[PDB]
Formats: structure tokens, C-alpha cells, sequence
């Protein structure tokens, strides 16, 4: 999972000479609209913890 | 069995690795004077080229 | 399945029939232009048997430990084993049905236990090239091995032997007339009898192609697709 | 695989047949137009084996330190050296089947490692440029190197004996004979043997057409696209 | 590789058959109209080494200083220096391969440093114009310098000598009695030779379209595209 | 680069080999037609030296105060001075290199400080018209100055010595002797020889086509954009 | 290496040949001037 | 995988050697072995290189 | 080992760096006179340039 | 510079095969005049 978010490992594109090695990261894209929207519940609030 | 490096290279490569030994059997028939018997004459003239001694039992 | 000798006195009445050697009972060939003849129907069958697949044939061929590159001669064969020009035979042919060497194109070869082995492929471990058409080129004898290689065939040669059968369809024996008339009306040189060749060749591709256009030699070919199923396509 | 003395006797039956060297058995060649015949047989099966991949051979080459030319002639080999012309031999044949200078194309070469090396390759060290066909020009003779070249190969010379054996397809051999036929009576500069070579030249082009729009040449080519997977496509 | 000597024979059994000058024994030429022979094949092999890229060859030519023409002949070379026509030697080449002046386009230049120049760049100092096609003009003749000097090459100058070794492709001597033939034929002036003459010729087009339909003297050409990652494009 | 008695046998064995001046000995060409073919080789190089760009020189030209026009003769060079025509000499050439009059067509001449003036430019001072080919009229000729005119060169006349060289490219000595045939056989006014004029005139077109469709000649040009950076375009 | 291994293997052909050939051929002739141990000699021991 | 081919190319026709030696590598050793016990008669060119045997040499043949 | 430059390279290069002491080697072959000795004709015949004096062994 | 090193050794090959075949030919004679150091001369040295 770790080497699909960042295009490398087991996802790096081969490199031949001529052609592109270019890969879009769409499975980055879709964690970076997501990483916001689930952090900022915890980070609205002057107190974190309500008991 | 059946050699994935073909059936035949196993062999050779066998026969390879074992020069070696087949060089000092070569080596000792060659400057070690031999003689040996033969039965007839077509049979003593079919004899090797290290051979330089022989004996025709008739 | 007709006979040499009623191919002779059959050419006699149709295509050669105002050649010289023609006998005076007008029903046979004399024997003076026979093996001119007899070479002319042996190439008649060999373009007829290349064109169109008439004779398909399978020689199983057991393999030699040492040897990769298998030609597929009759001089290697069992029952036609010539130790002159053959190390060891490794093609297996029955005594009524010897391998004949009418080898024209290799189209799909089995092996000992069901698989099939594709031909001429680069990228493909499990393959025999054929070096050249009559040849097999397997890169590994395996133990207890096998070849079934189903091929296209030639019609046996014709020694000369006024009893030996011929194998041709009934429908293109009137093509191998118009080339036998075409050899050998070309070769006199006369302006008369080319003109007559090229109208003798001309009616062979006529011919040729009714033959094509009705598949009267089994040209069309239908298979079960059985390609969707493996591809996924529930 | 006919013999050049049955190549004789077809050839004195078929194409020339009105020649003047046909003996009076007509099933042979005069001594004095055997030179002829032969020298229009070995162009014969030179041009065959030029537009068709017909012999598919590969003789490996072994490395000489401080050459990087490397000619693939025959007198280079090592059954046939030549001392007179050749430093050191560097070719490797065995004496059944020795170097017959027999290359038109160089096709595919590897190594002696199994590193394919690109032929005519500007910019890629690694690669074996040819400045003239029958040539190679390694630019590293690394040690302990050799190079198996799959190279287009034509029929080896036929030097004249009746014994030597031809190694053609037997669809092609009316091909053959057509272009026998075309150098033969295109040379007697007479109006009606003129008009028959354009006949029999047009033939062998017809009958090589034939040859390539069927496939018994073994033109087509099939590969496994193993540039997918490398590319990346998932 | 043939001999002169063999080239001879072949074409007085194929092209020059009807020719006058052709021995008793049909298996030469006689020594009237060798110097004919000679100056057309020495011709045709010209053509056909002007078409194809069929010898490629490199020559250094050392800078002297003062000189900025450097003519690529052979009055100006080492080993075949010759000091009426030439001040100072300033090609490179061995005694066993010298200088054959058969320069007919000069393709690629490389330095003694390894920077390639370009040729006949009008904006581009470190350019070798050249003036003439067997020329070349450096306008900085730098110390310590050289020029490996990529050439198309014609056939070395044919003498007369029926021992020396032909440099062509055994799928083009087709094309080469095709074009003796058309030389020959097309001097006498006669109607019924002039029309040999044409047909002659065509038909060394017809080959020569073989020879490039096929890939046989090798003329595509594949390149890396290394100008691809200069140009930026990651 | 050949010699013209080597031409005179060339043209003896290939074009004009049914004339009737070649002497008994076929290699040659009889001393009363001599004039006549050296006035066809003359004309065959200027129409080739036309063209193609084979041959282009500079020849600097010292400016005289109060003379504008400057006819690029050799009655005005330095080396050959005819004080009969000339009031003074204004060209500058070597003893070796002397001017030959062999001006077709000026290309682009430089100055003395190196500031490039345009040809033919109606609104431009500094700007050298030429009035007629051979001709260079410089509107304000300023102190100290020269001019290397690169011109279009012809060959240098043939002015009949069996010792001159001649600077043709070896792959277009197959058109030179077809122009020297069309020219030869043109003459005689016969239905035979007229019709044989145009066909080696044809072959000329056809020979000069195939130099222009390879590039053999140097006839196709690139250079650097150079327009590009000086309009803006950053 | 293969072609090392092979070139080696070939270029020793004929010393195989006649080694093999040798070893078939084997008739040495041994001298034992002793009935017991000449009892005692191996099978391939012919020649005495 | 497989370096068959080049046996074939290289050794085709007289593999019968190779595989004939290989079945007698064992039968090879032992040769080997009891030659070098010396147990049978050796023959010599002369008196001179009698001496020149090895401290095993068990029999002896000279010819002149 | 695989040489970078060049196997055949190598080795000429280690020449050229040699040509010093092959040169101090050379000059006292020249100017210093020398006899050598030799078997026969043929091998006298076969004798460098520099080679003033001979001795034949016979 | 490769051109230069290969042309100064291709200059001198006439001399290298000279130093090579001299060395070769090596049979100069020395002098001893004495068997001990007669006997104590290298194994290439000939002729004394």
C-alpha cells in the first residue's frame, strides 16, 4: 500500500530509454482529499477531550 | 531426472570436471612405457597412437 | 484413386494429345517422352498439394539425447534408415506407411503427454523453431519424449511405375492436365505452341480457382471460439 | 533434397527443353553447357534465398584481442584457415558441418553470457555496427567472449559435382526452373528466345507470389508482445 | 567474396552469352574485349556502391598546420605519397589496408578529442565545410588533432588483375551482369541489341528494388531518441 | 580524380563504341575526333557543374579607387595579367591556384572587415549588384578593402592535354558518358543514331535523378535557426 | 561459461576416444608368477 | 535453461564419445587406481631407464 | 580483469609508457658494438641491424 | 590523447620487434675465465 502512495517499489514505472517513466499518483491524490477532512474534529476545539 | 541445463550439458559439464583426472590417466599411460596383447593382427594394428610396445597371442 | 498408367493414356486423349510421342493407338504415351511426362506430373501435384490442403499428415518423431536440430528426412526414419548419411533414427514409421520425405509446410506439433508446444515463437520456453522448413529445432530433449507434427503434405513421389496410385481429387484432374499441356507446350519454343501454353497455364488458375470458390478442397475453415471463455466474458 | 544430377535431368525436361546441349536420351545436360547450367543454378537459388528466409543459420564468433573487425568469411574459420590470408582463425565450425561463406543479412547476435547486444546502434555501447554486410565491428572484445550471430543464409555453392545435395522447398523448384529458363534464353539475343525469357522471368515472379501469399516460405511472423508487461500496464 | 577471375566466367554464361569475344570453351572472355568487360564492371560497381550504403569506411586525416583544405585523395596519403603532387603526407593509413581514394560522400567526423563536428554548418565554428564531395576545409587546424573521417565508399579501382577480390553482396550479382549487359549490349548501335539493352537495364532496377524492398544491403535504419531527454520531457 | 586519357578509354569501351574513330586497339580514340569528343567532355561538365553545387570557390577581389564594375574575368586576376585588356589587375590568386574563369553563378560575398553585403538588394547600401553573371558592381569602393566572392564553379577548360585531371564525382561518370553519346550520336542526322541520342540523353535525366534522390552530390542543406534568437522569442 | 565448458570438453575429444577405447580394449598383460593370486585376479584381467 | 544446442552445434554428431566416457568415469577411477599399484610388467627402451621406475615397480620388460 | 579503455588498449599504453627505458635499452644496443654468437647460417642471416659483429659456433 | 600514444607506439614497432627478437635471439658470450662463476651464469646465458 505504502509503495502504490508514492509511485515506487513494486509501482515504479520501468524505465526505457525514449519512452516516459511518468505516473500519475492518484492514490496519493485520494489520501490527501481525505487526510483534512478526518483531522480537523480533533483540532477545532480549545479542549480536546470532553468527559 | 531431468536437468532443467539440458540433458545433455549435464553430461558434458560431468565429463568436464573430471579432465582433471582423465589428464593424469592420460599422463600416466602416455610417458609410462606399456605394453599390451593383442589376439590378431587387424586387432594390433587398431591400437592407439601412446601404445609402443605389444604382444600377439596367437 | 486412379493409376499412373490411366494418367498416361488420360493425358494422351485431353492436353498432350497432338504431341509426337503419342502412340498410333492414340491411348499412350510412348517410351521415349515418359520421364519427360512423369516429370511433369510429379511438379503438377507438388503446386497442387501447396496451394490448397489436400494431404495433411503426422510423423511422430522420438527424441535423441545430444541432438536438438531434428530434419525431418526420410534418410533418418526407421524402416528407410540409411547408415551412411544418418547417425541414429528417431522418426517412427510403420512398414505399410514409410515416412515418403513430402514435407511442405509444419503447421502443429504434440508432444508425449498433450501438450502443445507453439512453433517459431522468440519469447517462449516450450518452443521448436524450424530453422528451416523441413527441420525442428527443440531446445530440450527431455526424457521419454515424442512429436506429433502435424504437417502439410506433398503427394508421394512417382518412381515411373505404371501401377502406383495417385492421391488428387476428382473435381482438379482437369487442372493437372492444363499444366502438364503448359510445361510442355513451353518448352518447344515454336510461337505456335507457346501461344498454346499460356492458355493451357491460364485455364490451371481458372480451374484453380473454381475449385477455391466452391471449397471443393476443404479451404474453409470453421472453429469453436474458444477463446472467449478463457479471456473471462461470463 | 534432391541432387544436382536429378536438378540436371528436370531441368532438361521442363524449362530447357529446347536447348541445344540436350543429349539424345533428352533426359540430360551435354557436357559443354553443364558450366552454364550450373552457374544459373547457384544465382538461381541465391535470389530464392534472398527474398525468402528460407536458411536460418548461426556460426559463433569467437574474440581475438586487438580485433574489433570481425569479416565472417570462410577464410577466417577454423576447418577451412587459410594461412595465407588469415592471421588467426576465430570462427568455430565443426568438420561435419564447416563455415560455407554463406551470409546475406545479419539478423539477431548474442553473447556468450546471454546479453543480446543491438546491431547499427549509434548511440548504445554494447552494440556490434556492421560496415559491410559480411562484417562485424565489436568495439569491446571483452575476455572470454564469443557471439552466436543468427544471420539469412544462402544455399552453399555448388561447385559441379552430380552428388551434392539442394536444399529447396519442393513448391519452390518450379520457380526455379522458370528463372534457369529466363538467364538461359535471354542471353541468345535472338527475338524469339527474347520473348520466351520474359515469359519465364514473369512466371517465376507469379509462382514466388504464390509462394508468399500462401505461406510455405515461412514468412508470416508471430511474437508475444512482451513489450506490455516492461512498459508498465498493469 | 568472389575473384575477378570467377566474375569472368559468370557473365560469360549468363549476361555477355551472344557476345562476340567469348572463347571456344564458352567459359571465358577473350583477351580483346577484357578491358571492355573491365571498365564496366568497374562502373557498375559504382552505382551500386552509390545507391546502397553497401562499404562504409573511416579515414583519419591528420591536421597540418598552415592547411586548411584537406583533399581526401591518395597523392596525399602515407603510405602512397607522392612528393610531385603533394608537399607533406597528412592522411593516416597501414601498409596492409592504404588509401584506395574511394570517397564518395562524407557522412560523420569525429575529432582526435572525441567532439563530433558538424559539416556544412554556415553558423557553427567547430564545422568542417567541404568544398568539393572529396574535400574538406577545417578552419582551425588546433595542435595534437585528427579527424576519423564516416565515408561512404566505393569498390576499390578493378586494375585487370584476375586475382583481386570482389567486394559485393551475393544477392546483387544479379544486378551486376544486369548492368555489363545493358553497357555492353547498348554500344553496338543495332536495333536488335538496343532493345536487349533496355530490357538489360530495367532489370537492374527491378533487382535493385529487391535488394531495398527486402532489406538485403541494409538501408533502414533504427535509432535510440536520445534527443528526447535533452530537449527536457522528463 | 581520373585524367582525361583515362576518360578517352572509358568513353572508348561504353559510349562511343560504335563510332568510328576507335582505333584497332578498341582503347582508344583516333586523333581526328579527338577535338570533337574534348568539345563534348567540356559541355558535359558545365551542364553537370550546373545543377548540382560540385565545385564552389572564392576568389578575392582588391578594390581599385574610381573603378565600380568588376567583371570576375582572368584578364583581371594577378597571376594572368593581359595588359592588352586590363589597365590593371585587381583579383588576387596564387602561382598554383591560378583564376580559371570559371564563374557560373556568385552566392555570398564577405568583405575585408568581415561585414557580409547583400546581393541584388534594389534598398540597401553596401549592397553589390551584379549587372550580369560574371560581373560585381560595388556602389562605394572604400579604402582598404577586398572582397571573397563565393561563387558556383564550372571545371577548369580542358584544353586538350591527355595529362589534366578531372574533378567529377566517381558516381556520376555514368551520366557524363551519356551526355557525351547523346551529344556524338546526335550529330550524324540518322533515323539510327538520332533514336539512340535520346536514350542516352534520357539516361542522362535518369542518372542525375538518382545523385539527387541520395544525396551524392550534396545537394540537400540544413543550418542553424538563427533568425529565431535575433526576432525576439525568448 | 557453456561455450568454456563445451569448447573444453571438445578440444579433448579425441584423448576421450582414446581413453574410452583403452579401457575397452584393456589387456594388460600382469604378471603374478603365482597360481593363488593369479586365482585372485578381477574379471576384466585377461592376458597372464 | 537449457545449453543443449550449443552441445548439439558443438558436439552434435560424436556426443556418443562424451556419453560413452561418462558411463565410465567409475570404470575409469578404478583403471586408474590399480594402474597405480604397479601390478603388471612395464616395458622400457634399454637398460638406462630401468633405473627410472618408480620404488613400486613390480615388473620389468626391456627390448633392444 | 576487463580493462575500461580497452583490453588491447591496455597493453599498448603500457608499452608507449616504456618506451623510455626501451629507448636507453635500444641506444646502448646501438652505439655500444656487439658480438653474439650463432649456430648456423640461416639463424646469421637472420640477425637484427644493429648487429656489427658475428661468431658462428659450428 | 589515444591517437598519440597509438602513433608513437606504431612508429617504433620496427624497434620493438627488434628488443624482441634480440631478446629472443639472446646468445651473447660472456667471459668467466673461471668455471665457478662459469657454473654461476643465469639459465638463458649461452655461449661462453
Amino acid at each position: 500500500w505504502n509503495d502504490l502512495m508514492k509511485a515506487e517499489g513494486s509501482a515504479k514505472p520501468p524505465k526505457v530509454k525514449g519512452r516516459s517513466q511518468v505516473q500519475p499518483k492518484l492514490v496519493r491524490r485520494q489520501a490527501e482529499w481525505r487526510y483534512a477532512p478526518l483531522s480537523e474534529p480533533f483540532l477545532s476545539s480549545p479542549k480536546l477531550f470532553k468527559l | 531426472v531431468d536437468k532443467v541445463i539440458g540433458n545433455a550439458y549435464a553430461v558434458v559439464r560431468a565429463v568436464y570436471c573430471n579432465l582433471g583426472n582423465l589428464k593424469l590417466l592420460y599422463d600416466f599411460l602416455n610417458t609410462y612405457g606399456m605394453v599390451l596383447g593383442v589376439k590378431s593382427e587387424a586387432e594390433l594394428k587398431k591400437l592407439n597412437k601412446l601404445a609402443k610396445y605389444a604382444r600377439v597371442y596367437g | 484413386m486412379r493409376k499412373l498408367s490411366d494418367v498416361y493414356k488420360v493425358l494422351a486423349l485431353t492436353s498432350l494429345k497432338s504431341a509426337g510421342f503419342i502412340t498410333d493407338d492414340k491411348v499412350n504415351i510412348e517410351a521415349w517422352g515418359k520421364p519427360e511426362v512423369l516429370a511433369h506430373i510429379n511438379e503438377g501435384l507438388t503446386r497442387l498439394h501447396s496451394r490448397f490442403v489436400l494431404r495433411t499428415n503426422n510423423c511422430i518423431v522420438e527424441m535423441k539425447e545430444g541432438r536438438t536440430d531434428y530434419p525431418l528426412l526420410a534418410r533418418y526414419s526407421y524402416e528407410r534408415f540409411d547408415p551412411a548419411k544418418a547417425p541414429y533414427p528417431y522418426i517412427m514409421d510403420t512398414p505399410q506407411e514409410p515416412f515418403q520425405e513430402d514435407v511442405i509446410k509444419i503447421l502443429n506439433v504434440y508432444d508425449s503427454k498433450g501438450i502443445r508446444r507453439k512453433l517459431n515463437d522468440d519469447h517462449d520456453k516450450n518452443g521448436l523453431f524450424t530453422p528451416r522448413p523441413d527441420v525442428l529445432q527443440c531446445m530440450w530433449p527431455r526424457h521419454f519424449e515424442a512429436l506429433n507434427v502435424l504437417y502439410q503434405a506433398k503427394h508421394p513421389e512417382l518412381t515411373g511405375d505404371e501401377n502406383q496410385e495417385i492421391d488428387l481429387p476428382e473435381t482438379l484432374y482437369s487442372a493437372l492436365e492444363n499444366w502438364v499441356g503448359y510445361r510442355y507446350h513451353t518448352g518447344l519454343n515454336t510461337e505456335g505452341s507457346t501461344a498454346k501454353a499460356a492458355e493451357y497455364l491460364q485455364l490451371y488458375e481458372s480451374i484453380c480457382g473454381e475449385v477455391v470458390d466452391f471449397d471443393l478442397a476443404n479451404g474453409s475453415m470453421s472453429n469453436t471460439n474458444v477463446l472467449f471463455e478463457k479471456r473471462g466474458w461470463v
